[PDB]
């Protein structure tokens, strides 16, 4: 829903503060869920 | 006047007795509650 | 969840609706004063 609701609304509807979280939220997704062993590793160790 | 603390008290409380200031200031409730805003939208977690 | 989500995703034109609904009042939408279509930032986020 929230990706979706994405097309609806043009960025200036979203506090600039939330749009960030938003990327965060995803970004932590990506890492927790699609990311391999190895490539979490490597990001954790370039503190990345 | 200052080789007496009675002279010198006697002095400054007359001093002061004659000031009258007055000033012109916004409604309390309005600023608080703008301020009010700017943080809540841009703060991540509950502001001090 | 597959299947919930598989059949969410095949229904998502149905959005289609809300498109017709904004799209239908184009003149109303546009031949006005209120409408702007540039992000000014330094609008006071107060006034939002």
């Amino acid at each position: 829903c929230l990706m979706l609701f994405q097309a609806l609304i043009p960025p200036s509807a979203l506090t600039a503060r939330q749009r960030l979280d938003i990327n965060n939220r995803f970004a932590y997704f990506l890492i927790k869920c699609h990311a391999t062993q190895a490539t979490t590793a490597r990001l954790v160790a370039n503190q990345v | 006047v200052y080789m007496s603390p009675l002279a010198l008290n006697n002095l400054a409380s007359r001093l002061l007795r004659k000031i009258s200031l007055h000033l012109v200031m916004q409604m309390v409730t309005a600023v608080q509650q703008d301020l009010g805003e700017v943080v809540s939208v841009s703060s991540n977690v509950t502001n001090p | 969840n597959t299947a919930l989500l598989s059949r969410f995703l095949d229904a998502t034109p149905n959005l289609l609706g809300i498109y017709e609904a904004i799209l239908a009042n184009t003149y109303a939408n546009a031949v006005n004063v209120y409408c702007d279509s540039v992000y000014r930032a330094d609008i006071p986020i107060e006034w939002k």
